[PDB]
């Protein structure tokens, strides 16, 4: 009640260490153990909360690994002080994890902080708790109890950060670290719940990663398929391996077509490339109304011709906007090459035939929807206008864009890769990619509950929730439980047993 | 020949079903 909690802890440490040698020289061994028992009651006995809540969490936040190990000793010797240690420090885990994801204004940085708290608690176990396992039990319990509460802020932020770690830079060439931080991704986000939204978003992420730019590594994606195969269903990693098999099918079609133009001897500059896919293992894509230069339409018909062979049973529903393409660009003061997107490639295709178009037939002769075309003009316009030049300036954009293509263009590099768009995405794009999972759980829980009542006739709702939580990779809301109860009654697999929702039957 | 001379068009797309449900 005079010194600080760490000061009193060091005093207790040294004062207990005093009482040994008293016996060692002169006092009695058989009263050494009564002496330490009494003294440890006098110092540490009956003070296992006012030392061990604040002065625990205070010196954990200060993270003095010497005194944390000291109190670990000083409360692993004592009568039961490690129980107070486990409870106070585990509540400390829950709250000091909870100081991340419940913050809706602070979603720009969540994943790195989660990695940080994971790292800190791991280090406090491995030295400050000296690889005891009770602490690990409280850790995992506390983490899962925490993240059952917010499922679909983290898994989406986590998916974006997983994709961010799946980028090809010049800074990283040791994928071993990215293997190790990938191991931390798997282990740490096994605490994070709602994995179906992460799963579908990772379909979106491999789409946005292959379709523009290039991945961090081949073995990185292979290791992720093998790792995410674990901890989820074995029919939950059928689509991803289907992605890479469909990519190999498209490459084999590429080899076949290149061999079939080996005797036609292409020397022309105009290229067509379609990597074709099936809708069972990929994100779904529906064509949107867009306008194509008629030679591209000729290439579409060529694509039909080479499409109709090789496992016929095939019928066109084409996409002609989702790729990125390399293009040479005429300007004054040099001819450099652009790596750009099809939304912008059509823009640049019209800025060959003339300079002087306006947003009316830029809206029309592209055909591009408003949501895509605004963000198309947020790249290389709304700033840095030396290729396209848009009459509204700044973040605010009005419907009056007047364009005259610029002769002037300056940069110090070749292969001018100015392409945010397809390695970016919009808010309602993310929201819609979430709703394609929201009322997609419907058939999942439908199948699960029809199988349950086909297995056990009576099951209260507080047990249906637990069987579903056992079975599924995401947490099911109480609203969705009412939703499936009512729809099962609509399709005659439930009857309310005893005229209340307490129990049910499988009678129609 | 043009202000962008066409060197590469590349696309990703889906091959679709053709059997009755």
């Amino acid at each position: 009640q005079e010194r600080e909690v760490p000061e009193y802890l060091n005093h207790v440490s040294k004062r207990l260490e005093e009482e040994g040698d008293r016996v060692i020289t002169y006092l009695d061994h058989s009263t050494q153990k009564p002496l330490i028992a009494c003294v440890e009651k006098q110092l540490l006995g009956e003070h296992l909360t006012a030392i061990l809540q604040k002065g625990l969490d205070h010196l954990l936040d200060e993270n003095r690994v010497p005194d944390l190990a000291q109190m670990y000793q000083l409360f692993s010797r004592v009568r039961g002080g490690q129980q107070a240690l486990l409870q106070h420090w585990s509540e400390y885990i829950k709250t000091f994890g909870t100081a991340i994801v419940i913050n809706p204004e602070k979603d720009k940085d969540m994943v790195q902080d989660l990695l940080d708290f994971k790292d800190k608690v791991d280090h406090v176990i491995e030295v400050c708790f000296q690889k005891n396992e009770r602490f690990v039990n409280l850790m995992k319990e506390s983490f899962e109890t925490f993240i059952n509460k917010r499922p679909n802020k983290p898994a989406e932020l986590i998916a974006k950060h997983v994709d961010s770690k799946l980028r090809a830079g010049n800074k990283e060439a040791t994928d071993e670290e990215l293997e190790r931080t990938l191991d931390k991704i798997m282990i740490l986000f096994r605490f994070i719940h709602g994995k179906d939204v992460f799963e579908a978003f990772y379909k979106k992420d491999l789409a946005k990663r292959l379709l523009v730019g290039k991945s961090a590594s081949v073995d990185a994606e292979k290791s992720m398929l093998s790792k995410l195969k674990h901890e989820c269903g074995a029919a939950f990693t059928s689509k991803l391996e289907g992605m890479f098999k469909d990519m190999e099918l498209s490459k084999d079609i590429m080899v076949h077509f290149k061999q079939h133009m080996q005797n036609q001897s292409d020397s022309g500059p105009i290229d067509l490339t379609v990597n074709i896919l099936t809708m069972g293992y990929w994100p779904t894509y529906t064509p949107m109304e867009v306008h194509l230069t008629p030679e591209m339409i000729k290439l579409q018909e060529v694509f039909k011709a080479f499409y109709l062979g090789k496992h016929s049973g095939r019928k066109l529903q084409w996409q002609t906007t989702l790729g990125h393409a390399v293009l040479k660009a005429e300007f004054k003061e040099g001819k450099k090459e652009f790596q750009v997107s099809l939304f912008q490639t059509l823009v640049l295709l019209m800025f060959n035939e003339g300079d002087g178009f306006s947003f009316e037939e830029i809206k029309m002769a592209t055909g591009i929807e408003d949501s895509e075309l605004r963000r198309t003009l947020q790249s290389l316009a709304c700033g840095k206008a030396r290729v396209l030049i848009k009459s509204p300036k700044g973040k605010e954009v009005e419907d009056g864009d007047k364009f005259i293509f610029n002769g002037e263009f300056k940069h110090k590099l070749f292969r001018i890769k100015i392409n945010q768009i397809q390695m970016k995405e919009t808010v309602e794009e993310q929201v819609s990619t979430t709703e394609r999972v929201f009322q997609d759980r419907q058939y999942q829980i439908d199948a699960a509950i029809v199988r349950i009542m086909k297995m056990r006739k009576t099951l209260g709702h507080n047990l249906l929730v637990s069987e579903l939580y056992n079975q599924l990779k995401f947490p099911v809301k109480p609203g969705d439980l009412k939703k499936r109860i009512e729809s099962l009654i609509d399709r005659d697999y439930m009857e309310r047993d005893k005229d209340n929702p307490n129990q049910y039957h499988y009678v129609a | 020949k043009k202000r962008f001379e066409v060197k590469k068009w590349n696309a990703v797309a889906l091959w679709a079903w053709d059997i009755v449900v």
